[PDB]
């Protein structure tokens, strides 16, 4: 009776606050943490995880919305807009009657036929350079400024279309994005093979590496000595300061089966040994191995190491001996880079080059982590178009037309569930009407004009977001994903029915 | 206070200029009067929204006494007035706080008035006189949009004979002309085509016992204030008329039979009871004397007037006929219908546009209307302020960027975006050089108004125009209005 | 929106008024108490509390600009309120948010290609003392009094003239020590880093020496004792006067046995040393911070080439010079009553440096005192009318926005605004690019700067719009968040 309505007054609060963000055109919004922290974003998944939200139900609409993006690529916001409109066009009639049931039945037949029409809609043009990149562009230029989009296009398309070689769904491990503080933020572009975060403290082992192999193994030149023997420098003080020697021997034996290692598998000192370390190790050593010719390396995370162990190869303990040179791999270039006071290690043209990484060098903190949430959704969107193989026009388009078909199947359906099918037609067309409000134009003019227009036009027609009159998507160069669609009802008619259901608030 | 009283008038010249702001143009909105009783007004006519309104402050009395004083004089604008009044003493608002003197915002308002006068003189279309042709496109034009488009067949030929009716002749040719001398006769019944025209006054009084030789073939009036009694035991006045043999007499008392047979012994035709707008328009008409002291009685005390007198009681009721006057100056128009709730405006906008003809008479010009002519003169100094130089040249530009604000409102009730539209018509009026086009009313969409067929005369529009300036030199003018409260 | 506006507006306010040569200084009392009294935006923007999030980035844009040119920041703040006051009028007339953005974006491109064809470059090179010191004297004009202008171009300009080579400057080079008492007039240009010392025992005729650095700052039994630590004190001495130590510096004050046991070494025991001395030497050097005495090495240390007392300023200061570049280091005396002016001397000092930094990469010069700014507003003014549609109106207003600067440096210089700016744009077409805003004249006059020479730099100018027009940009596209 009154739940109903508060839920409704929440759900269109929520859409009013997320109205503003759909399209090219939108305007990003400013997340400022509680520390003084300031975050500048506008994707809607970061928007509804991050954003402090008042209203209970809002907050639940915003962990189902969110729960349930994290499956397709994106298309959060536009599914916010279409549940607040759907509510409010089910409470339009819930007003007079019509107990929820009925509106609900009416949702259900509605996408089942929105699902139906979408299935005959759907675009299943082959792959190719262009149309990827056009996708890229479209899933890019509604996250970030335009042209460092259009920047942004060329080396993510280039990325996947590398990837794409398997001819099988493949992403997130084997793409990685790296963080780095460089002035210039124009220095964006794809690097073959693997970034490291950091090297280590080496007066010139090397240099350009050239061709080398890897085994890794946590090197023990800062060996675990017998430090912990009780608390600390007690009483018994000769433990911690002499006890913890003959610790260095192992130090030297390991140094010399590295030794082995390097000057049985390699023939020479050259061919670098590379080995890198979770831990520190001594600079003596270090040099002592560098003058070697072996490629020593420290203090690196886990996640390198894996990536290292399905590109290069290598296992990975602090207390090791000779082992097999089975895990051992090779790389073409293991060149390491340097900008300032940082050092770069560029492992480069390696065995299974499936290992790629992307350059970003945005200049401040936030500048950097929207351009990489921009790059993870178009690497997502890309994946997506890539793998359904079919495509659909977006700017609209395909929200009209399902409007049309919904309006003309509505005398088919039997009893009052003509009312629900009419409540999730103008639902959908309240994409349409968004983009249109946010480009600064006049939402019912461009409405009746793309209406009119598709008309007598039959093909997909969609908003063009810079003048206004009606565009077909397919010939600009506007697409959207077919499973975005999908999940889009699919999660819209759920949470919207599920909303619609309720009857009573209690606490508990 | 300083700039603060300036700043409070020119306030509640805005606030009191943006009530009717809305109300103008073809597609007017509608105000809602609550007066404290419960009743409630529909009103589309901003100067009654004025009228009925009541108001404190001394500058807004002030700006509505002379929309009024515009309304009787001119006619239409007052409106137009208001907004523009409102629009330049808000933008004045910019200025008035750069701490700089309001003397040379005034001295900049009045070069933009005087360029203003020269562009609207150079921008306006010709029209003809005489010719019912372009006579009747202005009737297309301005006199419709009212309540004649149903008797618009009649208003437009009515006025086009009143416009030979009211002519002085005084120093020039024909460019004299008066407002209340044309005899109005509106009486209700019959049909709305027994409408017509006379040449001569129309008296609606006439002698109880008109048995006396009331028509004579050259009315000589005189005029006489006294007072006509039995006789002197006063006859002595009528014998004294007898010297100069007149044979019409008119006085403003009432005559007995026995009084009656003693005038037509003089042959003279007396009247009562008639009115002082009728007393004033016959003696324009006839050329009459008053005259009763007896030194000053010489043979000058007779006035020859009309040539054919004429009585015809149509309908039961007394008129009188004064046909052939010597003065064609104060002649009979004729007005017939049922009711009086429409024929009194198709009248008041007949002689609107006897008042465009004789300006037409003046200057036979036309500005483009529908905002066309604002947005023209706009460009004439926003062009024109490049060359001159001066820290005034701040103000020159911002009335010129200020009265825009007529287009902008005709967009603005009409439902398409004042922003783009406005953009377009200027774009469309800087580089197209020799089109000056507007704003449609009904559709909001812009049209060359050489096409659409709207024009208005440039004699209101330059009153219009002086009036808002001056209007906004007033109000910047006064620097105190404390003399009490 | 209007709320980050009226925010910007205010913080570009209240650092309008120190724009220029006639800036009117501030009061700055920090978190511990002292007492500034300071003309330079960077330095009031570094004490204001600063928490609304819209003109954070308006002052990240400005520190970003000083990070790179060095100067022009209040020239950032004050474009970029201007910016915000005109989009915030533009929005109020009902033109939405991205066509203002477009506008702007459109109108700065257009400014970045216009700005380089109004340049009169620099005459020859950065030798030539007097004529590059007459080029580096606007800015220190600026930034400081007005009157000792002439003095204060030739001190920062002899010091930085020193080592013009391969074209390659570094700020961190030109270094400033402080030398109260006198007045500035008695301040000079020395070379290599200077402080102060207390010990007298020191040899001049110094090969490559070797620092000691101290991160640490200093009835029988009781004979007993005192034999005690007096041997303890004697062996830490002879600990760190090995290896052919020569030099020790610490943190602490003077002890007579300390120096006694210092000078028996024939070493001098050099005291005074400040918070910020120890890294600007380990840098300068390659030494390292010893804690305890116990612990001296010859590796972890490092070496020196001269040291001697320099009598210069009426007072006794040590010198390090003739580094491993032998000439790379080179410092500049100042002195002063106290050490207030101090600051402002060697701010106006680093403002300077900077400058003839940028002018290294960069020989273009542009006419200041408003002159490129007015220049810059016609022709974006004039740009606007070829340009039909709604971007026309954000491009007038950029055009506006520059008019600002020299609206403010007329203002806050005791002239109407209107008036010399309406004088200057009637000059200007005639009077062309050349003219500018006059200081001297209380009436609003205008006066030539290619004569006058008061230039600032093409690529300060240049970064200095493209950043402020960023931060405008970027701060317009937030609609809110709850605070
Ligand atoms: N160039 C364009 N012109 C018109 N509409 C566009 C354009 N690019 C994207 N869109 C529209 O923007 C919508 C996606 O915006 P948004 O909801 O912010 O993305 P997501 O939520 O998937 O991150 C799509 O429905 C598409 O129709
Ligand atoms: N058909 C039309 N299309 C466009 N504008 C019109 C039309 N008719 C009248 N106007 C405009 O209306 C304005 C005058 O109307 P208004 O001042 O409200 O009447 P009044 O003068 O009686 O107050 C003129 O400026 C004219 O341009
Ligand atoms: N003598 C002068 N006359 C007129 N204008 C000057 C004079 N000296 C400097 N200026 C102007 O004042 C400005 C001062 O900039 P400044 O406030 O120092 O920026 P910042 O503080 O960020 O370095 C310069 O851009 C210059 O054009």
């Amino acid at each position: 009776q009154a739940a109903l309505a508060v839920n409704i007054s929440a759900a269109r609060g929520l859409q009013d606050v997320l109205r503003t963000n759909l399209g090219p055109k939108g305007t990003m919004k400013m997340l400022v943490s509680g520390a003084g922290d300031i975050k500048l974003t506008k994707d809607g998944n970061v928007l509804l995880h991050e954003m402090q939200i008042q209203h209970p139900t809002a907050s639940l609409i915003a962990k189902v919305a969110t729960a349930q993006d994290d499956i397709t690529g994106d298309g959060t916001t536009s599914n916010v807009l279409i549940i607040g409109e759907l509510l409010k066009q089910a409470d339009l009639y819930i007003s007079e009657g019509l107990h929820p049931r009925i509106i609900t039945e009416g949702f259900e037949a509605a996408k089942e036929k929105a699902l139906q029409f979408l299935e005959e809609v759907k675009v299943s043009r082959e792959m190719d350079r262009e149309t990827l990149i056009d996708v890229a562009r479209t899933s890019l230029r509604t996250k970030v400024h335009a042209e460092l989009a259009d920047v942004l296009t060329e080396a993510v398309v280039d990325s996947i279309l590398a990837i794409k070689k398997q001819d099988e769904p493949i992403d997130l491990f084997m793409i990685e994005i790296m963080e780095m503080k460089h002035k210039s933020e124009t220095d964006t572009s794809l690097i073959r093979g693997l970034v490291l975060d950091h090297g280590a403290r080496h007066p010139d082992m090397k240099k350009r590496v050239e061709d080398a192999y890897i085994l890794t193994c946590n090197v023990s030149l800062e060996y675990e000595k017998t430090e912990v023997n009780s608390g600390f420098f007690y009483k018994s003080a000769e433990e911690r300061e002499k006890l913890v020697k003959a610790e260095r021997k192992f130090i030297e034996d390991r140094v010399k089966k590295i030794i082995e290692l390097k000057r049985k598998v390699c023939g020479d000192s050259d061919k670098g040994f590379v080995v890198i370390n979770q831990k520190g190790i001594d600079p003596f050593s270090l040099d002592a191995l560098s003058k070697e010719g072996i490629v020593a390396l420290r203090r690196a995370k886990r996640r390198n190491m894996e990536r290292l162990t399905l590109a290069c190869g290598g296992v990975a303990l602090n207390s090791f001996d000779d082992l097999s040179p089975d895990c051992l791999g090779h790389a073409g270039l293991v060149y390491e880079y340097t900008l300032g006071e940082e050092k770069f290690t560029f492992i480069e043209k390696c065995n299974n080059p499936r290992s790629v990484t992307l350059l970003i060098k945005g200049p401040n903190k936030h500048t950097l982590t929207q351009i990489k949430d921009a790059v993870r959704d178009g690497l997502r969107a890309v994946k997506n178009a890539i793998d359904d193989g079919c495509v659909v026009p977006g700017a609209g388009a395909v929200e009209v037309a399902m409007a049309e078909a919904l309006i003309k199947h509505k005398p088919s359906v039997k009893g009052r569930a003509q009312l629900g099918v009419q409540a999730f037609a103008d639902a959908l067309l309240i994409i349409p009407k968004v983009l249109a409000q946010n480009s600064g134009f006049d939402l019912q003019e461009t409405l009746v004009k793309i209406q009119a227009e598709h008309s007598e036009s039959g093909q997909l027609v969609g908003v063009d977001l810079n003048t206004g009159e009606p565009m077909v998507a397919a010939e600009v160069g506007v697409w959207d994903n077919y499973c975005v669609k999908k999940q889009l009802l699919h999660s819209c008619t759920v949470i919207a029915t599920n909303i619609l259901l309720v009857d009573e608030i209690m606490r508990a | 206070s300083g700039r603060k009283v300036q700043s409070g008038n020119i306030n509640a010249a805005k606030t009191i200029a943006d009530i009717i702001r809305t109300c103008l143009g073809p597609k007017s909105m509608m105000k809602m009067l609550l007066d404290p009783m419960g009743g409630i007004v529909m009103t589309n006519d901003g100067n009654a929204i004025l009228r009925e309104i009541q108001v404190q402050h001394p500058a807004a009395k002030s700006m509505i006494e002379i929309s009024r004083t515009q309304d009787e004089e001119v006619g239409d604008g007052t409106t137009s007035v208001i907004i523009l009044a409102g629009e330049m003493l808000s933008v004045a608002e910019h200025f008035l706080e750069q701490q700089m003197h309001p003397t040379v915002v005034i001295s900049a308002y009045r070069k933009a008035l005087d360029d203003m006068i020269s562009t609207l003189k150079k921008i306006s279309i010709p029209v003809d006189i005489s010719d019912s042709d372009m006579m009747l496109n202005i009737i297309n034009s301005s006199i419709t949009t009212k309540a004649i488009s149903r008797w618009s067949s009649l208003a437009c030929n009515i006025a086009l004979d009143a416009v030979k009716m009211v002519q002085f002749e005084e120093n020039g040719r024909k460019e004299i002309d008066i407002k209340k001398y044309a005899r109005v006769e509106k009486i209700p019944g019959g049909i709305i085509e027994d409408s017509c025209v006379l040449r001569g006054v129309m008296i609606n009084k006439d002698v109880t016992h008109p048995r006396m030789r009331r028509y004579i073939k050259n009315p000589r009036i005189v005029l006489l204030d006294s007072s006509l009694e039995y006789k002197k035991g006063i006859q002595q006045l009528c014998e004294d008329i007898i010297q100069l043999k007149p044979d019409v007499v008119i006085t403003e008392k009432g005559i007995s039979d026995l009084a009656q047979h003693y005038l037509m012994r003089a042959n003279i035709t007396a009247i009562r009871r008639v009115r002082k707008t009728d007393n004033n328009r016959i003696a324009r008409a006839c050329g009459a004397r008053i005259v009763s002291r007896p030194e000053e009685l010489r043979e000058d005390d007779v006035g020859t007037g009309a040539g054919l007198l004429e009585i015809k009681k149509i309908g039961d009721e007394y008129f009188t006929f004064i046909t052939d006057c010597k003065d064609p100056k104060a002649c009979t128009i004729l007005l017939r219908g049922a009711s009086k709730e429409i024929l009194s405006e198709v009248e008041r906008n007949l002689q609107d546009a006897m008042q465009v003809c004789r300006n037409v008479l003046l200057d036979p010009q036309l500005v483009p209307g529908g905002g066309a002519s604002e947005m023209a003169v706009a460009h004439a100094l926003t062009e024109k302020s490049k060359a001159m130089t001066g820290v005034e040249q701040w103000p020159y530009r911002a009335v010129a960027q200020a009265l825009e604000v007529i287009p902008r409102t005709l967009i603005q009730n009409c439902g398409a975006s004042t922003i783009r539209l406005l953009t377009s018509l200027r774009a469309k009026h800087t580089q197209e050089n020799c089109e000056t086009w507007g704003v449609n009313g009904e559709t909001g969409t812009l049209v060359d108004m050489k096409e659409l067929g709207i024009w208005e005369p440039l004699a209101v529009k330059l009153q219009t125009y002086k009036t808002a300036v001056e209007t906004a030199v007033l109000l910047l003018r006064i620097d105190d209005i404390v003399s009490g409260h | 929106v209007y709320r980050n506006i009226q925010a910007c507006k205010e913080l570009a306010q209240t650092t309008r008024t120190a724009y220029g040569p006639n800036g009117m200084n501030k009061m700055v009392i920090n978190h511990l108490e002292k007492l500034f009294v300071t003309n330079d935006a960077a330095t009031i923007l570094r004490e204001l509390e600063v928490q609304h999030p819209a003109a954070k980035m308006i002052v990240m844009a400005s520190h970003m600009q000083e990070q790179e040119v060095g100067d022009g920041t209040n020239f950032v703040l004050v474009f970029a309120g201007a910016l915000l006051e005109l989009a915030e009028e533009l929005l109020r007339i009902g033109l939405s948010v991205s066509e203002v953005i477009e506008g702007y974006e459109i109108a700065c491109r257009k400014a970045h290609e216009i700005l380089p064809n109004l340049v009169c470059c620099s005459a020859k090179n950065l030798r030539d003392i007097d004529e590059v010191s007459s080029l580096l004297r606007t800015s220190i004009m600026s930034k400081q009094y007005g009157n000792e202008v002439f003095l204060a171009k030739l001190i920062a300009q002899a010091c930085v003239s020193i080592f013009p080579d391969s074209g390659h400057f570094n700020v961190d080079n030109i270094r400033v020590c402080k030398i109260l008492g006198s007045g500035i007039s008695s301040s000079s240009v020395l070379h290599g880093m200077v402080f102060k010392k207390e010990t007298e025992g020191d040899v001049t005729s110094v090969k490559d020496a070797k620092i000691a650095v101290y991160s640490c700052p200093f009835a029988e039994e009781l004979m007993n004792f005192s034999k005690g630590e007096e041997n303890l004190m004697d062996a830490q001495v002879k600990a760190i006067a090995d290896t052919g130590a020569n030099v020790v510096v610490t943190g602490g004050k003077v002890a007579d046995m300390a120096l006694h046991y210092a000078n028996k070494y024939n070493i001098m025991l050099v005291r005074l040393n400040s918070k910020w001395d120890l890294r600007r030497l380990c840098k300068t050097v390659g030494a390292t911070a010893l804690p305890r005495l116990t612990p001296p090495v010859l590796e972890e240390m490092g070496h020196c080439d001269s040291v001697y007392l320099s009598e210069v300023g009426d007072t006794q200061v040590v010198v390090f010079k003739h580094e491993k570049e032998d000439g790379a280091i080179s410092t500049i005396v100042l002195r002063g009553s106290t050490d207030n002016l101090m600051d402002d001397i060697e701010r106006a000092v680093d403002d300077g440096v900077n400058t003839f930094k940028v002018l290294t990469r960069d020989k273009r010069l542009v006419p200041g005192g408003g002159a490129t700014e007015i220049e810059l507003a016609k022709q974006i003014t004039s740009y606007g009318e070829t340009c039909p549609g709604l971007e026309q109106y954000a491009i007038k207003k950029f055009a506006e926005a520059f008019e600002a600067i020299p609206r403010a440096l007329a203002e806050n210089s005791g002239v109407k605004a209107n008036e010399v700016i309406s004088k200057l744009y009637a000059v200007h077409q005639e009077g062309n690019k050349n003219v500018g805003l006059d200081i001297e004249a209380e009436v609003p006059a205008v006066k030539d700067m290619l004569e006058a020479g008061i230039l600032d730099t093409y690529l300060g100018k240049y970064w200095a719009i493209k950043l402020a027009t960023n931060a405008a940009v970027t701060v317009l596209r937030v609609d809110q968040i709850i605070m």
